[PDB]
RNA sequence: AAUAGGCGGCCGUCGAGGGCUCGGGUAGAAGACCCGGUUGAUAGGGCGGGGAUGUAAGCGGGAAGGGUCAACCGACCCGCUUAGUCCGCCGCCCCUAAUCGCCCGAG
RNA sequence: GGGGCCAAGGGUGGGGGUGUUCACCCAUUAAAGGGGAACGUGAGCUGGGUUUAGACCGUCGUGAGACAGGUCGGAUGCUA
RNA sequence: GUAAGGUCCGGUGGAGCCGCCGGUAUCGCGGAUCCUGCCGGGAGUAGCAGCGUAGUCGGGUGAGAAUCCCGACCGCCGGAGGGGCCAGGGUUCCACGGCAAUGGUCGUCAGCCGUGGGUUAGUCGGUCCUAACCCCGCCCGUAACUCGGCGCGGGGGAAAGGGAAACGGGUUUAUAUUCCCGUACCGCGGGGGUAGGUGCGGCAACGCAAGCCCGGAGGGUGACGCCUCGGGGUAGGCGGACCGGCCGAUGAGGCCGGCUAAGCGUAUAAGCCCGGGGAGUGCCGUAAUGGCGAGAACCGGGUGAAAGCGCGAAUGGCCCCCCCGUUAGGGGGGUUCCGCCGAUCCCUGGGGCCCGUGAAAAGCCCUCCGGGAAUUCCGAUCCCCCGCGACCGUACCGAGAACCGACACAGGUGCCCCUGGGUGAGAAGCCUAAGGCGUGUCGGGGGAAACCCGGCCGAGGGAACUCGGCAAACUGGCCCCGUAACUUCGGGAGAAGGGGUGCCUGCGGGUGCGUAACCCGCAGGUCGCAGUGACUAGGGGGGCCCGACUGUUUAAUAAAAACACAGGUCCCAGCUAGCCCGAAAGGGUUUGUACUGGGGCCGACGCCUGCCCAGUGCCGGUAUGUGAAGCCCGGGUACAACCGGGUGAAGCACCGGUAAACGGCGGGGGUAACUAUAACCCUCUUAAGGUAGCGAAAUUCCUUGUCGGUUAAAUGCCGACCUGCAUGAAUGGCGUAACGAGGUCCCCGCUGUCCCCGGCCGGGGCCCGGCGAAACCUCUGCCUGGCGCGCAUGCCAGGGACC
RNA sequence: ACCCGAAACCGGUCGAUCUAGCCCGGGGCAGGGUGAAGUCCCUCAACCGAGGGAUGGAGGCCCGCUAGGGGUGCUGAUGUGCAGUUCGCUCCCGUGACCCCGGGCUAGGGGUGAAAGGCCAAUCGAGGCCGGAGAUAGCUGGUUCCCGCCGAAUCAUCCCG
RNA sequence: ACCGAUAGCGAACUAGUACCGUGAGGGAAAGCUGAAAAGCACCCCGGGAGGGGGGUGAAAAGAGCCUGAAACCGGGCGGCG
RNA sequence: CUCGCGGGUGAAGCCGAAGUCCGCUGGAACGCGGCGCCGGAGAGGGUGAUAGCCCCGUAGGCGUAAGCCCGCAGGGUCUC
RNA sequence: CUAAGCCGCCCGGUGGAUGGCUCGGCUCGGGGCGCCGACGAAGGGCGUGGCAAGCUGCGAUAAGCCCCGGCGAGGCGCAGGCAGCCGUCGAACCGGGGAUUCCCGAAUGGGACCUCCCGCGGCUUAUGCCGCACUCCGGGGUUUAUCCC
C-alpha cells in the first residue's frame, strides 16, 4: 500500500474549498478557516514576512 | 437506489405498474401503539399512525371517551379510587 | 524521548476523555437549604443501570417537585418512600444528617462538608460505619480501613450501595474486557515499559529488564514517575 | 455532483463559457499573430481550479 | 587451399544458364535444400488395398414388472451387422489445378 | 606385498548425518588421485551458511548496549 | 604573422561599421557526473501475449473499409462485464456537419474537432431539529496578539440520524414523481352548512362529527442494542385447463402475451383489556420457555398491523387479425380460472445475553388547569366550494475509457443497493433465459524450429533429488458400522479404519383433505474399467521446542518463539487527594470517590515460588556534625565595601524497615579405602552460598560429550547421565489438554523431486502489413607470452583473419 | 569573498481525504455442522437405582472461492511492469477484540501506537512549506589567449598537530 | 563609459499568466514579412493536404515570413573501396 | 475676517527661422557632385537609405477655470 | 561504368546561433508628489462588445452616461476583418466637475459544506426607502431592563 492504491481514497470531501475573502481555494471546509488569508479565524489578514506570494501578487518584490 | 432510500428507515416494496414497469415504492414505519403511563401495558381506542395519519382522523377517534385516557383501565379506576377516598 | 501515556492524558484528547454525555448524569444530593430544618417526601420512580457507575441509580420525585437522580441502596424498591431531613426515620435509603444516625449504622454518600452534595462511598457494594458521634465530629470508618472525622451536619444515606460481589465473576474474555473498559473510555489495551523503546519509556530497551530500581522517589519530576512511586516497602510479606 | 450549490454551478458556468477557440475574425483582425488563448481546457486531461 | 585446384560438356568474342511465379516435401525460424510441372501421377477427386475403434441410425422380437392384468410404457438384451465412422498410409484412373507472365545474365 | 622408473589417451561412480569444503561412515568398484582456470563458472541457476533492519536464551555492562556465542525469519534487477 | 590573430578574393546579405591615441569592463572555455536549447547511434528494433485468446459470411456507405452500419451464424459475462444511484468530474449529454491532430494499427467511427441545442417541482432533496463538535460576546491569563482558557449569554452543526403532503399513462433528438392528460394529498386564508356551546348508546372494555380563541402543565409518540424462534402476508417461481401467435410433420411437444399505481372505503391475527365463572388424588397451553384463589378451564365481547377486497380501471397498457400500402392511414377481436412452493421483502409476538444497557431535540396526538367572546348569538378535528403556495439542485458517466493514481493505468474509490431456470445444502462450480457485449481493441501467416511462460499425460522404481518431500501427487460429497494415547471431562474426533453410491420396474412410510409438495426406506432387473462418473470435493499418524487460546505487528525483503489478552501480585491516594498538561489563567482523570482513579512487573490452567538489606534505590527517624541567604554581636569604615563569631531549614553524614525494589546466591586440602572413588568430616571466607525443579538446553566452549533407540551407513531426532565454560524459582521454575500458514524428527500412502527424460495443447518467440520508443554510448573493438598503477580489443614479439 | 556540493541546527506557519487513536450517526456478513445452560418424558424396580428417548439453541465454536477482509509458500509471472508494491495458483479469518461509509476531535520534541522506533498525504531515530541562507568543511570537483626569461619543494622546530 | 531577447526585473508578448502541490506555497516558454498586402488572379493534376505552370515585388523576404551558423539527414561530384 | 477691489501664480494648451532647387546612382535620397538659406534653434525623433532648413520638436516666448499666495480698503479682538 | 562504407566540396532539408533593431528592464545626484476607509476601503467573485475567447476598461445606465473648457475632422482599446453606426447642433482625444456603481469583503440586522440565504421594527396605497453588529464617549426617557432613542 502507501501509493498508487492510497491514491485512489480522495474521492472523499475535499480539505479546501474556494475562500470569500482572498478568492483563492485555500478555505478548509472542516475547521472553518482559510489557510491563505486567515478568513474566518481573524478579522485581520494572514500576513507573514517570510512569505513571497502576497508580495507576487502585485509584483513588488 | 439513492443512499436516502438504502437507509433502513424505509420499507422497500417491490410493485408492477399497469404499464408492466417494474418500480420500487418506499413508506416510512408507523409509530409504536400508546402505552399506560404507570404500568407500561398497551392502551385501547388510540390508532398507530404517522402525524399526518393522526392529522387526518377527528377528535373522538383518536382516544376513548373516558375520563384520563392517558391510563389504562385498571390503573383509572384505582387512581378514581384513591381520589375518592382521599376527599374523604 | 517521547511522552509518557500519563503525560499525554493531562492534555484532554479524545483518547483520554471521559465520554460523559452517554451517562445518566451526576449524582448530587438536593441543596442543603431544602434539607436544613425540613424534612422532604418522595418516591422512587424507576431504577435504572448508569454505563460508568459500577453502581445502579434511581428516580426520586419530590413532593416539592423536584426530580433527582440518587444511587440505589441494595434493596430499594421501585415506588418506595423516602424521606431526607433530620426527622427521616432510620431506614435504607433515608439521607439524615451524620449527627443523627445511631453509631454502629452502615452509610454511605457522606459529604465531604455540609451542603457538597457527596463524595464519599460511592462505588457499587461499598459501606462505612458510623463509629463514634461528638458534637464536634462524628467518626466514620470508610472502605479503605480510615477512621475519618466529618462535620456532624453532614450528609448520608442509610444502607448499602448496590451491586456488591462484582469482582466473584472473572471477565474471562479480551473481549470483555474490551467492552468493560470501551464503555467509560479507559486506556485499554496496556503496554509495558519493559518492552518499550528506550526513547519511550525510562525502563525501555533492548533487554526487557528495568535498567535501574523501580522504586521512584516523590520529589521526581513529571515523565519520571513510573514503577511503585514513594513505595514504602515492596514484595509480599 | 448531482447536489450543487448555486455559487459553485455559476463558477462553473463561467469556466464553461471560457473554454472557447478564438475568432477566425479575430484572427484575420491581427493576421495570423493572435491564435490561442491560455483559457483553453480539455475535461478530461487539464482540470478546474476549484 | 592468395600456388585462390582438376576434368568433360554447353555458351560469348542475339545469347548457354539462372531467378520470381505454379503443384508438393526425403527439407525448413527468414534464407537455403529436394521432387514434380502436360517430355505429367505433384496435390485434389473417384475406385480399390491396408489399418484404428468396436457392431451405427431405423425396424422386428424379448425384457424385471406395471397397466381396466387390455391398448400402452419400460433401463437393458438379441438379429439385419466384422457393422457404422474415420484415416496427417499405399495402388490404379489425367476428371480438376501444376497455366499465363515477368526478370537477371558473360560478351 | 614394499620401494622406484616411462607414461596424462581413457576412467576416477552411488549413498547417511552436517549449509558445509574437508573429515567420518555404508554397499559396490580396476580405482573410487591431488590440483589450476579472478579460492573457473550468480548480465547460468539455488539461497542452506555468513553479513543490516524483527525476536529469544547465556555471559558481560549501572545503562543505552555488545558478543570471530548459539537460535527462528529475512529481496537475487537486463530489450545485447 | 613563431602564435594569439590580421587582412584580401568569390558568393549570400540589405544598413550600419572600422584604423590610431587615451580611459573603462558582467572582456577570451573542452571539461565542473556544469546550465539551457537542438540533434545523433541504440532502431524501423523492443512493446502493441499472459489476468475475459472472437470473429465469419452476404449486403450498404464512402475517393479510400479487418476496424463504420444492417441481417444471419458462431461465442463471452450472466450473485456480474446485467439494473439503480452517491461522492468525485463539469458539458464529457443530444442532433447535424467532419477527419489536420488525439485513439497503442486503420478508420467514413468516437468520451476527438466545428456548428446549433438541452436540465421546467406546494409533494423528490437542501431549506427545519438536534448529536459528537465548532464559532462569537463578556470574563481571566499573556509584554501582546490573529495566542490559551473555566463559567454565563447567543449561534451553528447530518443531501444515508429525526423530520407535512402524488401515483399511473402519454410526450422530446436530448428533461421529466418537474411538461400534457387522469385521478389525489398536504399547509395557510376565505365562503356556505352541520356536530357541539345546550347530545347520546353500552355494567364495562369502549362507540361516537362530539363547541371557538389565548397562555401554561402532564402523558404518549417521535425513541432506538445483540442472538434466536413461532404466526400472518406480499413480490417472485412452478404445474394444469382455456383463448390467440410462432416453431415443430398443419404429428406428440415446446415457446410468447393473458397486466393493474397512489388515493379513498372497508377488519381481523398476535398482544393487551372488559364482563360472567369459581378450580387442586389438579386442570390448561407452546416450537420452546410456561399460566392459575394475587382468580384457571370455559361462554361472550372491546381495541388493535402488514395485507386482501371494491372504486380508481379499461376509452389505459399487452397480444393477435383485417382493409387500405405510391406517400400518408383506418378498423376489429380478446386480455379468463385452478393447485403448489415461497423469500434475504413487510407486519406481529415469545424467549435468551450484558462487570457491555445500546442518542437528543424539532414536530404530532390526547388530557388537565387558569383567562376571553357568544343567545333573534358563537362555532369546529365533520361535509361542499373557492384562492394562494417563495429560493436553490435536477443533463450525463457512475467506472477493465467520463472519479483519484501524470494515461482510453489489470490498482483504489463502489460491489454501495438488487437478482430468473436446471443440477445441487447452497448468493458454490457448470450450463442456460432476460439484459449487455465482440472496445478487458493492432491484424495476417505457420507441423515455421530452438527456447520461455501456462496446462495434460507418462512404462519399471518410489524421495535414491534437495539445506529441507520445494513443487506436484494421494484423499475428497453423502449414508451406515467403527474410533486410540492423553485430558482442564468440555475435548481430542470428520482420530484411525471398513462397506455402499448409476439407471429402470414396483411397493411401503412421515406431515398433509389430497393420486398437490418435500423427505425417508424396501424388493427385483440391468450396463460400464470407472455411478459424489463432468463440476463441487480433507490425505493421514506418532515424538520434541516455543507461545495457553481467538486476536495484533515492521503499508514497500522479517507474521514470529515478538505484542496484546483474561488471571496473579506490588505501589500511591479519603477528594482542596494521588498522577498528569501548561508561561499563566485554568484544566485531563472527573456527570468519577477505595468492588474506585492512577503507576510497575509477571502472564490461561495444575503444583510451587527457597537464602541474602553488606552495595545501589525507595520509605521513616534524625539525638549529633556540616550546611546558603536573612537576622543578631564585635572589629573596620566621620557612612559602606570588607573581616570574625552566633542562630541555622532542606539536603548529606548517621540509624531502622524494605527483595512478586535493581541485583546476588562463591572459592582450596583430606577423608567412609568392608579396593579405587565418592560426602559424613576441619580450615580460610562473605550479606548469603543456588533450595524444589530442570539440564550437551533456542542456555554446553572442549563437542560430532558418553550410553541406549532410530538407519546398511546418523555433525540429525528422541531417552538417559551430570563435568551446569556461563540453569533455576513472578526480568518467574517445572508440567500441561485444546489451539498454530511458527521451528524440528520419523512412519504408512502418494507421486517426473530423481534414475532419465520423452510426447501433446494454448500464448510468445519467427516471417509479412502498421504505430513506434527507452536504458545506454570518449573513439574504437581478434588472440598467445610479456612490460606495465602488478588480470590490455588498442603497447612489444609473434599467430590468425575476404566483406 | 574565485565558483558549485553536505548531512544537519533555528524561527514562524500548513497538513488526520493516506495512515494511528477516540467520539456522534449509519450499511453489511450464501449455505451447512456440532450441540452449553435451561425444560423434560418413558420403562423396570423401589431401601438403593438402572436403562432408554426428547426438546433447547450458547459459543471472541467448526467446514465454507457467499459478500467482505488478510497476505503463508511457490522465493511463480512481471520486474524501462497493467501497477513508484500489481497479477495468478496455494493459504488464513469469515457473529466478532468483525468489515466498510458520512460528520468531528488529537499537530511536530508534538500527536498516535495490542510497542515494529511503527503511523502522522509515495517523506519519519523528529513531517511538509517559506525564511535565517549564498550556513559551514582542514573534504571532492572546476577555474577560459599567445610568445619570451628565470625556475623549486615533499627537510627542521611548534600547534587536540 | 549599465543590458540588448539563455542578457536586462520572474514577466519587452492575452506574466505573477499557463501550469504543479490537499495545503502553506512553487512558477515557465514565447519579440522581427515587406516601402506598400501589392498576402499569388487564371490553367493542369490530386479525395484532400498540396504539386507544377503563370503572376506581385528592387529582392520571396510567401505568412511554417529579416540574416539562417554548427550538430544531424538525403542527393550530386572528386578520391579510396 | 473679506460683504469688496487689485496683482502674482496656477490645467488641457498656443506661437515659434531656414531647400524638400539642378545632375548621377537608386524600388525609394536623408547619399554623391553643384548652387543657396536660417541660426537665442547644429538636443533628439519620425519620414520608402545616413536630413540644421519635409514634419514633430529644440533656442526663446505666450495663455489658463477652480484652487493657492500677497497687497489695498474697511470692520474687530488682544498685548505692553 | 564494384555493393556497403569512409573523408572533402556543392546543392536541399531539420534546427535556430550570429548580426542589425528595441514602445521593455536596471541604476542614479537633483526636482515633484505622498496616505485610502462605516458618506462602506484595499483585495476578490460574477457579469458587460452585433459578430467577443484572453488582456484592458467599465457595472444591469455595464470598452460606457451628463456638464463647462482645450483641440479642430475624423472616430468606434491591445487588434491590419465583415456590416454598420457616431461626428459641423463640434465627436474621438485631453484638463476639471458630476451620475451610475451587482455580490462577497473591516462586513456591520441574523446565518453560511460554497461570494449564496433567512428576519424584525417605521414610513409607503403598493412598488419602494430608511433603521436594527460589538466596545465606548457626550445626552434624553422609562419598563430600571444597561431596555429604548
Ligand atoms: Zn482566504
Ligand atoms: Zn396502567
Amino acid at each position: 500500500g502507501s501509493g498508487t492504491a492510497t491514491f485512489g481514497k480522495r474521492n472523499s470531501t475535499p480539505t479546501h474549498i474556494r475562500c470569500r475573502r482572498c478568492g483563492r481555494v485555500s478555505y478548509n471546509v472542516k475547521k472553518g478557516y482559510c489557510a491563505a488569508c486567515g478568513f474566518g479565524r481573524s478579522r485581520r489578514l494572514r500576513k507573514y514576512r517570510w512569505s513571497k506570494k502576497w508580495k507576487k501578487k502585485k509584483n513588488a518584490h | 437506489m439513492k443512499p436516502m432510500y438504502r437507509s433502513r428507515s424505509w420499507r422497500r416494496k417491490y410493485v408492477r405498474t399497469p404499464g408492466g414497469r417494474v418500480v420500487i415504492h418506499f413508506e416510512r414505519k408507523k409509530p409504536k401503539i400508546a402505552h399506560c403511563a404507570m404500568c407500561g401495558r398497551p392502551l385501547n381506542g388510540i390508532p398507530r399512525g404517522r402525524p399526518v395519519e393522526m392529522r387526518k382522523l377527528p377528535k373522538t377517534k383518536k382516544r376513548p371517551e373516558r375520563p384520563m385516557p392517558h391510563l389504562c383501565p385498571r390503573c383509572m379506576r384505582k387512581v378514581m379510587k384513591e381520589q375518592i377516598r382521599a376527599q374523604l | 524521548g517521547k511522552s509518557l501515556i500519563q503525560q499525554r492524558r493531562g492534555k484532554g484528547s479524545p483518547t483520554f476523555k471521559s465520554p460523559s454525555h452517554r451517562f445518566r448524569g451526576a449524582v448530587k444530593y438536593i441543596p442543603l437549604n431544602y434539607t436544613q430544618e425540613k424534612t422532604l417526601r418522595g418516591v422512587v420512580e424507576e431504577i435504572m443501570h448508569d454505563p460508568g457507575r459500577t453502581a445502579p441509580v434511581a428516580r426520586v420525585k419530590f413532593e416539592n417537585g423536584i426530580e433527582k437522580l440518587i444511587i440505589a441502596p441494595e434493596g430499594l424498591l421501585v415506588g418506595q418512600e423516602i424521606y431526607i431531613g433530620p426527622d427521616a426515620p432510620i431506614a435504607v435509603g433515608n439521607t439524615l444528617p451524620l449527627a443523627k444516625i445511631p453509631e454502629g449504622t452502615y452509610v454511605y454518600n457522606i459529604e465531604g462538608i455540609p451542603g457538597d452534595g457527596g463524595k464519599y462511598v460511592r462505588a457499587g457494594g461499598t459501606y462505612a460505619l458510623v463509629v463514634s458521634r461528638e458534637p464536634d465530629k462524628v467518626i466514620v470508618q470508610l472502605p479503605s480501613g480510615e477512621l475519618k472525622a466529618f462535620n456532624p451536619m453532614c450528609r448520608a444515606t442509610i444502607g448499602v450501595v448496590a451491586g456488591g460481589g462484582r469482582l466473584e465473576k472473572p471477565l474471562v474474555k479480551a473481549g470483555k474486557a474490551y467492552y468493560k473498559y470501551k464503555a467509560r473510555n479507559k486506556f485499554w489495551p496496556t503496554p509495558r515499559g519493559v518492552k518499550m523503546n528506550a526513547v519511550n519509556h525510562p525502563f525501555g530497551g533492548k533487554e526487557h529488564h528495568p535498567g535501574k530500581p523501580t522504586t521512584t522517589s516523590r520529589r521526581a519530576p513529571p515523565g519520571r514517575k513510573v514503577g511503585h512511586i514513594a513505595a514504602r516497602r515492596t514484595g509480599r510479606r | 455532483a448531482r447536489n450543487k450549490p448555486l455559487a459553485k454551478k455559476l463558477r462553473l458556468a463561467k469556466a464553461l463559457k471560457q473554454n472557447r477557440r478564438v475568432p477566425v475574425w479575430v484572427i484575420v483582425k491581427t493576421n495570423r499573430r493572435v491564435l490561442t488563448h491560455p483559457k483553453r481546457r480539455y475535461w478530461r486531461r487539464t482540470k478546474l481550479k476549484e
